[PDB]
Formats: C-alpha cells, sequence, structure tokens
C-alpha cells in the first residue's frame, strides 16, 4: 500500500495547480479517497472526497467551486486541480485511503503528501494543547464535539490519529473503540458520546507526536502534542 | 476369518442395542408430557436479501450475528450486512458449482467448496481492501459437502467421498482424516466447545467424532435414508437431524440412542436443513417443498411454518444470538424471519 | 319489426355464452396470476394487463347489451368519460394483442441472443409504454377535435391504430413464428401451438373487422342499427374470448389454476 | 459512514448486474458418460483431483459452458442436484462396446432423477464406425446381449447414410431405439431426448449440440408463453 | 487380506462403541428439559421480542 503525491512547488495566487496521487498495491478503485491538507505550524483540515466509482463527492465550503476532484481508476491515480489560489491554500496535501463498510476503517493509510507553497461545521475542541509527560507513563488525551457524535444506528463516529515529527498521519482508533490494525494495544478508546478520551497506557519513544481527532458523523481537532 | 469376524461384529451390535434399549426407561415425550406446549410459533419475513443469481446453495451467519456469508450456483459469495440489505462483499468464485460456505468465528475468512473437490479460504480483512483467496486446501476426492471453521486456523470439512478432514490452513495440509462413514458425508455440526463434530452420510447413520483424537466415539442409525441436515443441540449433548425420509431425529450423546423423532403424516418430502433456536426449544427444519416448518424440540408437534419460498428451502441457520432466522433457497433469495 | 328481434336475439345470445366467459375468465387470469405473482414470468405480465383491459371492456359490453347507453347519455360529462374510457380500453387491448404477438416472435424465433431485452423489467416498462400510447392515441385527438371545433380524420386515425396496423403487425409475427414451428417441428408438440396460434390470428381478424369495415364503410358514405350491434357485439365478442384462447386453452395457466384451486 | 455502505452495496449490485448479463446470455450444459464413451474426445475436438472440467465453446455467437463431472464417487444420487436447471444433458454411449446394458441403466436412472425431470437429453451415440466395424467384421454379434435384434427390422423412416451396409443401419437404429424407448416411457413432455449418431472425429458436434439448444429454449419458451 | 483387515477395524470400532457406557434416557431427557428451562427467556424467536429490542423492525 502506497501512494505517493505529485505537484507542489510555488504557485503565484491567481495561478492553478494539480495534485497528482499514484496508488499502488491495493484496488484503487474500491477506495473513497479524501485530500486532506496539513498547514503550516496548524492542524489537520479536510479539503475534499471522492467516493468508489467517481460517485459522490464532497468539498470544503473554503475550496468549494475553486477545487476540483477528479479519479482515474485504470492509471490509478487521484487529481486535485486548485483553479484558483491563496496564501492559505500553502499546506501540505495528503492523500487519504478509505473503505465504508460494515466493520471497516476508513482513513486508515495516509499518503506522504506535497507541500504547495503560494506566495453547519461540527468543530471538534481538544482540551489541552501540548502535555509534558515522561516515558512510561499513561496520558488521557481528550476531546469534545459540538453535538454528540453517537448516531441512531448506535457507534460514535470519532477518529484519532497520531503524527509522528517527520510523518504523515496514523489512524489509531476508529469509531471511537476499534484499534486500527498494527495499532498496539497500548492505545485505548473511550468517550460518552459527546467527550471522548484516547487514554494511552505507556509512553513509547514512537509514540511522542501530535495527536488529532476527528468526526465523520469532516472537521480535526487543534491537535494535542506530546512531549517527552 | 470373514464369516467368523463378522459373526463378531454382529455380536457387538446386538450388544450394542441392547444397551441402547435398557438404558430406554422413558422417552422425551414422556418427561416433556409436563412441559406446557410452545403453541403457535408465528415469525414474519423481516428482510428479503435479493441479488444472487442463481440457486442459493449455503449461507452461514457470522459470529457478530449481523453478516451473513450466502453462496450461490453462479459463482458468487456475498457477505450481506442483515440489518441494512447491505452488500459487504462480492467474493468471485472460481468455481461455478459451490455446495457450501463458512464464516470464521473471528470473521477474518470465509470458505468454500463444492464440486470442485477444494476448499477455498477467502481473507476478508487484507490491506488491499480485496478478497483473496488465502488458501486452496485440496485432498478430497469428492465434491465438499460442508466445512466449519474450529477457529481461524483450523477448519473441518466433510466430503463426497465418505470422510470427513481436519485441516490446518497456515500449513494447507489435513491435519487428521477421519474415516468410516460408509456413504457421502453431507453435513457438520461442531460442537460449542468444538471438542466434537457430528456428520450424516448417505448411508443413513450419524457418526460421532473427536477432533483431538481423531476418531469415531459412536454411531447411531435411526434413519431409514441418507442424512441431508445435522446440527447439535445448544447444550452439546443431542443434535437432530434430517433425512429424505422426511423426518428429524434428535439423538442424545450420552444415551447414544434416539430421544425423539418429529414427523407428520402429510410431511412427506425430504429435509434439507435443520438447526435450533437459543434455547433449543424449537427445531427449525428445512423442506423440499418449498417451505421450512417449525417444531417443538421437548414435544413432537409442529409449531409454526415459515412459508414464503418460491422454491426449495436450502439452507438455513440461526444466529447466534438467536435473534433471528435466515433461510435460503433455489429462488435465490435469503429471507430473514423473526 | 324483425330488426329488434334480430337485435334482441343477438344480444342475449352474447350475454349467455361470450359475456361470462370474458368476464368470469378474466377475474380468474388476474387472481391466478396475482395469487403467485412471485413466480410470474414475462408472459404473465402481458397476460395481466390484457385481462384487466378485456374485463373493463366486458363491463362496458355489459351496456351495449340490451342498448342501455340513453341513461348514461343524459349527462354529458359521464358520456365523455365512458367514451374515452372505452376507447383507451379498446386501443390498450388491440396494442397488448400486437405486443404479445411481436414478444412471442423475439422469444420463439430469436431466443438465442434476445435475453437482454426480454427481462421482467422490460416487460413491465413495455406494458407501461403500451397503456401511455393507448391513453395518447384516445385523449390527443380527442383534445384536437374539441379545440378544432365522430371526424372523419380521426375515425380514420381510429381505423388505423385499431384494426389494419395491429393486425398487419399480428399477422406478420404471427406467420413467422408458424415458420420457426413448423420448421423445427419438422426436425428432430408443436401442432397444438401452431392451431393455438391460428386460433388468436383468427379470433383477432373475425372480431375486430366488422366494426372497423362497419366504420370504413361510413368514412366513404343511423340507417344501421341492427348492424351497428352486431359490429359492436363482435368487438367486445374479441374480449371475452381473448382470456380462453390465451390463458387457460393452453397448459401452463391451466396448471397455475390448478394449483391456485389446490392450495387456495 | 453507511451512506458511502449503501453507495457501496450499489456498486456491488451493478457488478451482479454486469454478470447477470452473461449468466443470462450463456448455455450450460452438463456432459456424461460412462469412461469407455469418448466424452473426453467430444470436448477435447472442442475448438472452442478435481471434480469438474468445464469447458468454453461458442456456436453463431452463443457460448456454451459444458461440464465435465471428473472426480467424483462412482454413486451421482447426490451432486446430480446441483445441475438441476441447467440447458440440456449431453448423456454420451460408446455405440460400439458389452456394457451397453449398464449404458442403459445408467440413462434411465439419469432420465427418471428427481431433480432432471424438466432436463432435455442430447443424447450421443459414439463410436458409431466402430459399431459399424463391430457388425460387419461378425466378430461380435448384439444378439449375443440383446435377443430383440434377433426380431428387430430397420423402420421406414430409418434414412442410410450414403455407404452404410444394410446390417449397420439396423444395428445403429436398434440401438437408437433402445435409449428412445427409455426416453419415451417416462416422456411427459417436459423434457425430450434428441438422438444423436455421432464419431469421435466430428466436427458436426457442436452444430448438433447448438440445434438441439435451440429446439429445447424453444420448448422452454414455447410453454413459457402458454403455447404447450 | 485386506477384507478381513478392513473387518478387523470394523470389529474394533464395534467393541469400542459397545464398552462405553451410558445413561438413562429419562436422565437425558430431564437434562434437555432443564437446559430448555433455563435459557427460555433468553431465546427471542421462542417468546416474541417487541419491535423496540430487535434489530430488523
Amino acid at each position: 500500500v502506497q501512494l505517493v503525491e505529485s505537484g507542489g512547488g510555488l504557485v503565484q495566487p491567481g495561478g492553478s495547480r494539480k495534485l497528482s496521487c499514484s496508488a499502488s498495491g491495493f484496488a484503487f478503485s474500491s477506495f473513497g479517497m479524501h485530500w486532506v491538507r496539513q498547514a503550516p505550524e496548524k492542524g489537520l483540515e479536510w479539503v475534499a472526497y471522492i467516493s468508489s466509482g467517481s460517485g459522490t463527492i464532497y468539498y470544503a465550503d473554503t475550496v468549494k467551486g475553486r477545487f476540483t476532484i477528479s479519479r482515474d481508476d485504470p492509471k490509478n491515480t487521484l487529481f486535485l486541480q486548485m483553479t484558483s489560489l491563496r496564501s492559505e491554500d500553502t499546506a501540505m496535501y495528503y492523500c487519504v485511503r478509505s473503505i465504508y463498510y460494515y466493520g471497516s476503517s476508513p482513513f486508515d493509510f495516509w499518503g506522504q503528501g506535497t507541500t504547495l507553497t503560494v506566495s453547519s461545521d461540527i468543530v471538534m475542541t481538544q482540551a489541552t494543547s501540548s502535555v509534558p509527560v515522561t516515558p512510561g507513563e499513561s496520558v488521557s488525551i481528550s476531546c469534545r464535539s459540538s453535538k454528540s457524535l453517537l448516531h441512531s444506528n448506535g457507534n460514535t463516529y470519532l477518529y484519532w490519529f497520531l503524527q509522528r515529527p517527520g510523518q504523515s498521519p496514523q489512524l489509531l482508533i476508529y469509531r471511537m473503540s476499534n484499534l486500527a490494525s498494527g495499532v498496539p494495544d497500548r492505545f485505548s478508546g473511550s468517550g460518552s458520546g459527546t467527550a471522548f478520551t484516547l487514554t494511552i497506557s505507556r509512553l513509547e519513544a514512537e509514540d511522542v507526536g501530535v495527536y488529532y481527532c476527528m468526526q465523520h458523523l469532516l472537521t480535526f481537532g487543534a491537535g494535542t502534542k506530546l512531549e517527552l | 476369518e470373514l464369516d467368523q469376524l463378522r459373526q463378531e461384529a454382529e455380536q457387538l451390535k446386538n450388544q450394542i442395542r441392547d444397551a441402547r434399549k435398557a438404558c430406554a426407561d422413558a422417552t422425551l415425550s414422556q418427561i416433556t408430557n409436563n412441559i406446557d406446549p410452545v403453541g403457535r410459533i408465528q415469525m414474519r419475513t423481516r428482510r428479503t436479501l435479493r441479488g444472487h443469481l442463481a440457486k442459493i446453495y449455503a449461507m452461514h451467519w457470522g459470529t457478530d450475528s449481523r453478516l451473513l456469508v450466502s453462496a450461490s450456483q453462479d459463482g458468487k459469495l456475498i457477505i450481506w450486512d442483515s440489518y441494512t440489505t447491505n452488500k459487504v462483499h462480492a467474493i468471485p468464485l472460481r468455481s461455478s458449482w459451490v455446495m457450501t460456505c463458512a464464516y470464521a468465528p473471528s470473521g477474518n475468512y470465509v470458505a468454500c467448496g463444492g464440486l470442485d473437490n477444494i476448499c477455498s479460504i477467502y481473507n476478508l480483512k487484507t490491506r488491499e481492501g480485496n478478497v483473496r483467496v488465502s488458501r486452496e486446501l485440496a485432498g478430497h476426492t469428492g465434491y465438499l459437502s460442508c466445512c466449519r471453521f474450529l477457529d481461524d486456523n483450523q477448519i473441518v470439512t466433510s466430503s463426497g467421498d465418505t470422510t470427513c478432514a481436519l485441516w490446518d490452513i497456515e500449513t494447507g495440509q489435513q491435519t487428521t482424516t477421519f474415516t468410516g462413514h460408509t456413504g457421502d458425508v453431507m453435513s457438520l455440526s461442531l460442537a460449542p466447545d468444538t471438542r466434537l463434530f457430528v456428520s450424516g452420510a448417505c448411508d443413513a447413520s450419524a457418526k460421532l467424532w473427536d477432533v483431538r483424537e481423531g476418531m469415531c466415539r459412536q454411531t447411531f442409525t435411526g434413519h431409514e435414508s441418507d442424512i441431508n441436515a445435522i446440527c447439535f443441540f445448544p447444550n452439546g449433548n443431542a443434535f437432530a437431524t434430517g433425512s429424505d425420509d422426511a423426518t428429524c431425529r434428535l439423538f442424545d450423546l450420552r444415551a447414544d440412542q434416539e430421544l425423539m423423532t418429529y414427523s407428520h403424516d402429510n410431511i412427506i418430502c425430504g429435509i434439507t436443513s435443520v438447526s435450533f433456536s437459543k434455547s433449543g426449544r424449537l427445531l427449525l427444519a428445512g423442506y423440499d417443498d418449498f417451505n421450512c416448518n417449525v417444531w417443538d424440540a421437548l414435544k413432537a408437534d409442529r409449531a409454526g411454518v415459515l412459508a414464503g419460498h418460491d422454491n426449495r428451502v436450502s439452507c438455513l441457520g440461526v444466529t447466534d444470538d438467536g435473534m433471528a432466522v435466515a433461510t435460503g433457497s433455489w429462488d435465490s433469495f435469503l429471507k430473514i424471519w423473526n | 319489426h324483425q330488426q329488434y328481434v334480430i337485435g334482441l336475439f343477438l344480444s342475449c345470445l352474447y350475454t349467455i355464452f361470450l359475456f361470462p366467459i370474458g368476464f368470469v375468465g378474466n377475474i380468474l387470469i388476474l387472481v391466478v396470476n396475482i395469487s403467485f405473482r412471485e413466480k410470474m414470468t414475462i408472459p404473465d405480465l402481458y397476460f395481466i394487463n390484457l385481462a384487466v383491459a378485456d374485463l373493463i371492456l366486458v363491463a362496458d359490453s355489459l351496456i351495449e347489451v340490451f342498448n342501455l347507453h340513453e341513461r348514461y347519455y343524459d349527462i354529458a360529462v359521464l358520456c365523455t368519460f365512458m367514451s374515452l374510457f372505452l376507447q383507451v380500453n379498446m386501443y390498450s387491448s388491440v396494442f397488448f394483442l400486437t405486443w404479445m404477438s411481436f414478444d412471442r416472435y423475439i422469444a420463439l424465433a430469436r431466443a438465442m441472443r434476445c435475453s437482454l431485452f426480454r427481462t421482467k423489467h422490460h416487460a413491465r416498462l413495455s406494458c407501461g409504454l403500451i397503456w401511455m400510447a393507448s391513453v395518447s392515441a384516445t385523449l390527443v385527438p380527442f383534445t384536437a377535435v374539441h379545440l378544432q371545433h365522430d371526424v372523419r380524420e380521426v375515425q380514420w386515425l381510429e381505423v388505423t391504430l385499431g384494426f389494419i396496423v395491429p393486425f398487419a403487425i399480428i399477422g406478420l409475427c404471427y406467420s413467422l413464428i408458424v415458420r420457426v414451428l413448423v420448421r423445427a417441428h419438422r426436425h428432430r408438440r408443436r401442432q397444438k401451438a401452431l392451431r393455438m396460434i391460428l386460433a388468436v390470428v383468427l379470433v383477432f381478424f373475425v372480431c375486430w373487422l366488422p366494426e372497423n369495415v362497419f366504420i370504413s364503410v361510413h368514412l366513404l358514405q343511423h340507417a344501421h342499427p341492427l348492424t351497428g350491434h352486431i359490429v359492436n357485439l363482435a368487438a367486445f365478442s374479441n374480449s371475452c374470448l381473448n382470456p380462453l384462447i390465451y390463458s387457460f386453452l393452453g397448459e401452463t395457466f391451466r396448471d397455475k389454476l390448478r394449483l391456485y384451486i389446490e392450495q387456495k | 459512514e453507511d451512506k458511502a455502505a449503501v453507495e457501496r452495496s450499489k456498486m456491488i449490485e451493478k457488478q451482479l448486474q454486469k454478470d447477470k448479463q452473461v449468466y443470462r446470455r450463456t448455455l450450460r450444459l452438463l456432459l456424461l458418460g460412462a469412461d469407455n464413451s469418448g466424452k473426453s474426445t467430444i470436448v477435447k475436438q472442442m475448438r472452442i483431483t478435481s471434480g469438474i472440467f468445464e469447458t468454453k465453446f461458442q456456436v453463431d455467437k452463443v457460448n456454451f459452458h459444458m461440464f465435465d463431472v471428473g472426480a467424483q464417487r462412482d454413486e451421482r444420487r447426490k451432486w446430480i442436484q446441483c445441475f438441476n436447471d441447467v440447458t440440456a444433458i449431453i448423456f454420451v454411449v460408446d455405440s460400439s462396446d458389452n456394457r451397453l446394458q449398464e449404458a442403459l441403466n445408467d440413462f434411465d436412472s439419469i432420465w427418471n432423477n428427481r431433480w432432471l425431470r424438466t432436463i432435455s437429453v442430447i443424447l450421443f451415440l459414439n463410436k458409431q464406425d466402430l459399431l459399424a466395424e463391430k457388425v460387419l467384421a461378425g466378430k461380435s454379434k448384439i444378439e449375443d446381449y440383446f435377443p430383440e435384434f434377433a426380431r428387430y427390422t430397420t423402420p421406414e423412416d430409418a434414412t442410410p447414410e450414403p455407404g452404410e451396409d444394410p446390417r449397420v443401419t439396423r444395428a445403429k437404429y436398434f440401438i437408437r431405439k433402445e435409449f428412445v424407448d427409455i426416453s419415451t416411457a417416462s416422456g411427459d413432455g417436459r423434457h425430450i431426448c434428441y438422438p444423436h449418431f455421432t464419431c469421435a472425429v466430428d466436427t458436426e458436434n457442436a452444430r448438433r449440440i447448438f440445434n438441439d439448444c435451440k429446439d429445447i429454449i424453444l420448448q422452454m419458451n414455447l410453454r413459457e408463453y402458454n403455447l404447450v | 487380506t485386506a477384507s478381513i483387515a478392513q473387518a478387523r477395524k470394523l470389529v474394533e470400532q464395534l467393541k469400542m462403541e459397545a464398552n462405553i457406557d451410558r445413561i438413562k434416557v429419562s436422565k437425558a431427557a430431564a437434562d434437555l428439559m432443564a437446559y430448555c428451562e433455563a435459557h427460555a427467556k433468553e431465546d427471542p424467536l421462542l417468546t416474541p421480542v417487541p419491535a423496540s429490542e430487535n434489530p430488523f423492525r
């Protein structure tokens, strides 16, 4: 499973660009792809989404009309053309893979991304900006939501992401309780339907990083950093 | 020698019959005279899962009690989300002729087999998002009648070659082979503790095996025709059977003899599938006559009928939760009854 | 004075022999093909639609029996509604006979490499299209005449869409089916199907020819009361016979009816 | 998001319809016959442990899926339930053979099977040249095995192929009459036997199968349309 | 040799089946009845659950 983005560089604000992401090592057609931007010294922000089979498409209110998402199954390539740009659009554009069916794990894999540069919402709020801590200790990272993420069907649509410095984010917990494949049992997910907690039990040298909460009932949290 | 050995075998048969008869003081009917009858059981078709092309030959519920895998003779495995009628997966099979399907208790795999003499294991939860064949268990000399997962690595399978075999999926070789059935083995049923499993064959006899030892513990021969279905009573000490002779028979592993027979004069057609409810009180049996009859296990009389299939009811299964019953049919629709 | 005598004799013969066939057969066909609605074939859809049309037409014919039309002629809107309803029903019946003939040709002559077209979805779609086209053929000329103003050109259109084109299509399709059946039977029971096809075509011809010719001759030329009564009786006789020649003169629907009786 | 799950189900249903079209357009044939019969050669001459050997071949732009049962137990009672509702059964018999009585009993069992009651049989009498050589040579005679051939005379309808001795035509027509009698004894009109005099190298086999499938499908549609 | 060996295996199987002890059919029936009694309440099909509890309707 490998998603490598293309494009990126310097573009004047009135100019246009097109990021391309080539998928490898998985059935790109079956997966609905997302674009998530990581503005410098700021948290994640969801840009656009295209479902499987080039069906349903959504954009963020900021880029609705300005950007356009495209998909080509034969080439396994995902495109994101920006007709107009701004200084705000400067951000590392990640391409995120997601699949939707009962028991699936959306947002499991994140592409490396390309750093583009330029010359109502369910707001998620995280209780703490940073948590100085020592190795071997447990930390209760917490977050809240504007409205209860517990749907009628009976599962809270909350996701937890860990971004190690210099790395792309990685899915830790999906739907507030379920650990992603490859995530060590150190992490644990809990919540009440309106407030949620990622209570890691034992810190590790590789577990230090910025933790982003997300809702999928798309908005990310401000991000809580861990400082060993 | 042959005549002497046959005489000794017949003496042993007579001894076994005499011991079983001696153990027969009462019958389940007498003990169950007291219990108030279940009365009129009525269940309605809460869902119809359509989308298969050809006859549905087998189905199996997932342990989560929501997802159920279903096999059709067009070469398709479909994992349905029973609650929402969604097709979670649609696995194309390399062999069109599929006679059985199974769902791993963990939910990670579905086994599949039929007239190709091969039991194919499919990995549902790969990282590529596509269901791929994890293993192909060849070694049977006949068609695969039934297959069941002991765990994610152990699968036991019947065959039309008159043998049942236990496999190790990682290695792909038969851990042990169970022999002794004189006819095609048509169904399995794993005990709730998975230490024992019972198989009915076309020789009209049901045998109890020990998976760890690999030998037939005991044999039951009530029926007059081939056994098409078999299921373990939830307690794990008794099991029902279904035969072409149009009658179910409930045997007990400790009494080592038939406890009761469920049949009615009008019911004159073969049974294709059987299973118990959560408590074991209801014995749901499917029939060649396009309908399914509900029996009071403790008593011997019908408690209802799950009529509503346009063709043979080929497969039947009750959720491990016990909330609903799924019946597949040769008209290519599964129906959930609750 | 014998004119009314012959008219009454014909009406009594009709309501005694043919009307029961029509009515009872049509309700029976609907009942049998709805009780086993889950098991319907593509032909069953056309049979249900045609049975509905025939039932409505025979119900109307009960008025033609003993000419009870003067009662409903009192109200203008009632007369208009009856006229348009009968017209749309007759158009539906004729178009459904034509479409069944064409579908039979497709199913029998081109049974190989036509499974795509012959899907129950397309069958229901074609039933809907036939009904809509009948409603159009009924209203469109009527509203056109009403805006502009029994009209000669409208009657010519009625003749064309009622007998001429439908009968030409029916004859062509059933001639092709006869060709296929006879050739197949020569190579390697088809006599029953052959005589059934001839029966349906002859029934259609004999029953629909008189009324359309009666209209056509007037379109060149009531002074024809008995003749009008006879032709209307024949036109309704088509509908009365339809459920017989089509549904329970064959074996499939007879077996379906037997099953319905045995189980329901 | 269960909406994306419904979209996935929609895509699966689209693929299922795509495959339904192919399934409807294809005709499935069950090939049967004793090992002595040249059914293996019949499948080999098609120019397009394991239990089934599917063969694809196409005639006049119609696809035929011919299934030859391979490694299976000697008793066919149970697995022949699957092949209910196939287009036809191609029962191949060795005309020369003497296990011809075994073939007769096998054909009787196939004809009178509960589930194959609505399945027509394209009965192939293969190895007819070998039967001709057997009769002409005089080494073996069917009178030794069947007594009625000492009484049977060629019916009028027996069209002699050019170069055929009267004796061979009489013999082959007696063999045909055996199977036709078995078929007509129980033939209620739901299924029809289609005898054929065939040889191993005959390329006419595919054409004959196509013609008989045309006739069988014609009868099926005729019954469907209430004309029979 | 082959037939007599198969007969020997069958005789061993019959001996094994005979040697195993058995309980009274009355006790087996009592055990089944007791099990049915214990979990009767927890059997939705046996005791029709309301529409608000079952997940199908």
